[PDB]
């Protein structure tokens, strides 16, 4: 499983 | 990879990881070839037999990276895809001939110690070192055997294979469009990429210039490091032409 | 670039890494 990254990125 | 040791710290600073948006996970290896270019499989973005068919917002590509699952703060960067570039003739029907495809980023990323393009080989280069018997390195965070997965980037040197063996070696039909890699039965020595691997770099270190040089992409693979069986890339310097059109015409 | 396949942790520094001789032995 694979660590959250920051959110900035999924937007 | 299989039968392959963790990597140095910025051994591979070429290495780009293909990451999925959601659901979060790794997808394929790629490779940085210039501050705004990365370099993948074809199948890594289209593959219909499995129903794959990746559009620019789905990934991300993480550069710089050494912890497969870890967030590498203040080390890696993660960069978002203006546009994916399939090759026209891209054979997923066949053979997967001409696995190749080109990703360009939203915004040029920095270099730094653990960021770096690797070089595409010239007619010159690949005619002196695509030679059986001559060793290339594969890279990726793929699978540690075919039937489990890395904390670290993995790595493995293996020679090109004669290409009357490789054509022995499969029922597939071979191209000139391919190489082979890997150890014989009889060789003792073993290794080869696998599932996740895919779209990630061989490559070659030159003695003349002492610079590392893109050979291959990791392709395909009859399972993963069996006998008798061998790994296959794109031979990049045989689709240099495709690569240098689309980024003279879209870059 | 100009500065292509040079690693900045290796080459740049003069420092080889583990198994890169094993590909150079290779090139006969
Ligand atoms: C359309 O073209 C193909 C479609 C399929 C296959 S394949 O079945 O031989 N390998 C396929 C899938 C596979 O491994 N099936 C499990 C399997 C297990 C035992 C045997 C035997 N005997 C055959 C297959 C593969 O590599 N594919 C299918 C699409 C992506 C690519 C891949 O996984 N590449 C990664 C890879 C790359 C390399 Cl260099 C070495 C091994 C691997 C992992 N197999 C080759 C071509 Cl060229
Ligand atoms: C894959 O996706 C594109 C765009 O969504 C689509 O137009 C195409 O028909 C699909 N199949 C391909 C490229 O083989
Ligand atoms: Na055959
Ligand atoms: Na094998």
């Amino acid at each position: 499983d694979f660590e959250e990254i920051p959110e900035e990125y999924l937007q | 990879i299989v039968e392959g040791s963790d990597a140095e710290i910025g051994m591979s600073p070429w290495q780009v990881m293909l990451f999925r948006k959601s659901p979060q996970e790794l997808l394929c290896g790629a490779s940085l070839i210039s501050d705004r270019w990365v370099l993948t499989a074809a199948h890594c973005l289209l593959y219909p037999p499995w129903d794959k068919n990746f559009t620019e917002n789905d990934l991300l590509v993480r550069i710089g990276k050494h912890s497969r699952t870890r967030y590498e703060r203040n080390i890696e960067k993660i960069s978002m895809l203006e546009k994916i570039y399939i090759h026209p003739r891209y054979n997923w029907r066949e053979n997967l001939d001409r696995d190749i495809a080109l990703m360009k980023l939203k915004k040029p990323v920095a270099f730094s110690d653990y960021i770096h393009p690797v070089c595409l080989p010239d007619r010159e280069t690949a005619a002196s070192l695509l030679q059986a018997g001559y060793k290339g390195r594969v890279t990726g965070w793929g699978n540690l055997k075919e039937t489990g997965q890395p904390s670290v980037l993995q790595v493995v040197n293996l020679p090109i294979v004669e290409r009357p063996v490789c054509k022995d070696s499969t029922r597939i039909r071979i191209t000139d469009n391919m190489f082979c890699a890997g150890y014989k039965p009889d060789e003792g020595k073993r290794g080869d990429a696998c599932e996740g691997d895919s779209g990630g770099p061989f490559v070659m270190k030159s003695p003349f210039n002492n610079r590392w040089y893109q050979m291959g992409i990791v392709s395909w693979g009859e399972g993963c490091d069996r006998d008798g069986k061998y790994g296959f890339y794109t031979h990049v310097f045989r689709l240099k032409k495709w690569i240098q059109k689309v980024i003279d015409q879209f870059g | 670039e100009a500065d292509c396949g040079l690693r900045p942790l290796f080459e740049k520094k003069s420092l080889e890494d583990k198994t890169e001789r094993e590909l150079l032995e290779s090139y006969i």
